RNA sequence: CUUAUGACCUGGGCUACACACGUGCUACAAUGGACAGAACAAAGGGCAGCGAAACCGCGAGGUUAAGCCAAUCCCACAAAUCUGUUCUCAGUUCGGAUCGCAGUCUGCAACUCGACUGCGUGAAGCUGGAAUCGCUAGUAAUCGCGGAUCAGCAUGCCGCG
């Protein structure tokens, strides 16, 4: 898929894109505005042009693949450095 | 083809000259690739045995075997002769096509693929995996995919040492 | 090869969104793909985006 | 503090400057848990008064983004 | 009791929870969720205080500053509600708690220790056991508004519609 994760085919593009971690409401709407799709369309009914548009937009922007690692790195850092905040994190 | 000529013309001569073998066919060769499914979850889902059998036929036309328990176990609620997992042996153009498909789609399709395990060399010269996702490459029909458990793949080579097997795999394109 | 126990193998042209074409004997007559080997950044050597974002923190002393 | 600048106590900053002008040396005791960690704090094994004792803590690079109280617990159990 | 059961100061605790129970708020959705347009308020406060208007910023808010010791000016464009677009019965376009990051109000400093905003997720939860509570008219239910305590802190209090 666009971000390597399947999206609902029977839903609007706006909310279909939200199922990707890191890409929420504002990010999805901004990507749709950049792509020029009007935000009212089915994802099962699209063409290669606007598909590749969103694909390259996502590849240029941040993705779950990077966020999953960045958040984990930050968490491990703030846990290892002491950081009573990090202590609470480890405690859960 | 697209792999046999590449091998015979780049991997064999280069590796032979690199390792200073005393004969032409002394170069290590990939004998076969065995794919296994491992599951005894069939105990709780008798139809689970059907799963990964229709998927394996699409992954490779070679129909898998319904391997059966060679020994019973109470901890797993097992009895000798009950079906557990599936087996497939690719030898010939099938293994070449499987390697091509894998390298071209499966590894690049994985979301978080980076620096595959270096550990999973046998010591002996074989290389061993358990893909944990059942929808790695396109022939698995994401829509029809219901269960998510991937496949064991076992690469077997005539290499006498792990070092030469590593070199062969890297020259073939294994992104270590 | 047994008779009829296996599906018919067919040569197909594996396609990619970036334009790379690969050929492999597959059940499907054609296979559409989005990320091929070269398309995946790991195969592109040191990826630009990753090599650019992989820098360590500097305490954010810009301000 | 958002744009007024980072935060630190004057006496603690003067102590750290005196200790860093020549070479990092023995612990710098202080009761200023409020102070925020700066790059200058690196290498100095500062001590924090948790209420009944001083806990010496070696401030590494990544500590700049936290306060001394984050490393000076107070409650007991 | 008294060179201490009195007094000064830094920090901590008063805010810890395998727990149980009173009171209140939010939820489990189609009388609904999100977006576009529109109307009506009643009471109270303002001098180191209240602060129009303009600009900046998605935002909480920041800068210049009019006016007001007040039936003048401001706080302060009430929301429910209505007319439309849209989704569709699902742990969901329900709920936003816990949560990571980035910021805003204040203040020497929100780290033990406020609130608020954006980002990305999102569970518990789909009506809840004995039993129990308030309510006879502008009452019940329910939607907003202002003040006390206050540098900065309200689901509680006082009242108003």
């Amino acid at each position: 898929r666009i971000a390597g994760v399947d999206i609902p085919r029977d839903k609007r593009v706006v909310i279909s894109l939200t199922y990707i971690f890191g890409i929420g409401r504002t990010t999805a709407q901004q990507v749709l505005k950049e792509a020029g799709v009007s935000e009212d369309t089915r994802v099962r009914d699209l063409t290669e042009e606007e598909l590749g548009k969103i694909r390259d937009i996502i590849d240029k922007l941040k993705v779950e693949g990077d966020l999953r690692r960045e958040v984990s790195l930050n968490i491990k850092r703030l846990i290892e450095i002491g950081s009573y905040r990090g202590i609470r994190h480890r405690r859960g | 083809n697209r792999l046999k000529e590449k091998y015979n013309k780049e991997i064999a001569p280069a590796l032979m000259t690199k390792f200073n073998y005393d004969s032409v066919m002394q170069v290590p060769k990939i004998e076969k690739i065995v794919i296994n499914m491992g599951v005894g979850d069939a105990v709780q889902n008798a139809k689970a045995i059907d799963s990964a059998v229709e998927e394996l036929t699409f992954i490779a036309g070679q129909k898998p075997v319904v391997t059966r328990a060679k020994k019973s176990i109470a901890g797993f609620r097992l009895r000798e002769g009950m079906p557990i997992g599936a087996k497939v042996t690719l030898r010939g153009e099938r293994m070449y096509d499987f390697l091509d498909k894998l390298i071209s789609v499966s590894l690049p399709r994985v979301r978080d693929f980076r620096g595959v395990s270096k550990k999973s060399f046998d010591g002996r010269g074989n290389y061993t995996l358990g893909i944990k996702e059942q929808l790695i490459f396109p022939e698995i029909d994401y829509d029809k995919v219901t269960k998510v458990r991937g496949m064991d793949i076992v690469i077997v080579t005539t290499a006498n040492t792990d070092e030469e097997a590593r070199e062969l795999l890297t020259q073939v394109g294994m992104p270590f | 090869m047994k008779a009829g126990i296996h599906p018919n193998f067919k040569k197909a042209t594996v396609k990619c969104a970036c334009g790379n074409e690969f050929e492999t004997g597959s059940v499907k007559e054609e296979v559409r793909v989005e990320i091929c080997s070269e398309c995946h950044p790991f195969y592109t050597g040191r990826q630009k985006f990753a090599s650019a974002d992989g820098r360590v923190d500097r305490f954010n002393k810009k301000y | 503090s958002l744009k007024k600048g980072p935060f630190v106590d004057g006496h603690l900053m003067t102590k750290i400057e005196k200790l860093n002008e020549t070479d990092k040396k023995q612990v710098v005791k202080t009761w200023s848990r409020r102070s925020t960690i700066f790059p200058q704090f690196i290498g100095h094994t500062i001590a924090v008064y948790d209420g009944r004792k001083h806990v010496p803590v070696f401030i590494s690079e990544d500590m700049v983004g936290h306060k001394l109280g984050e490393f000076a617990p107070t409650r007991t159990y």
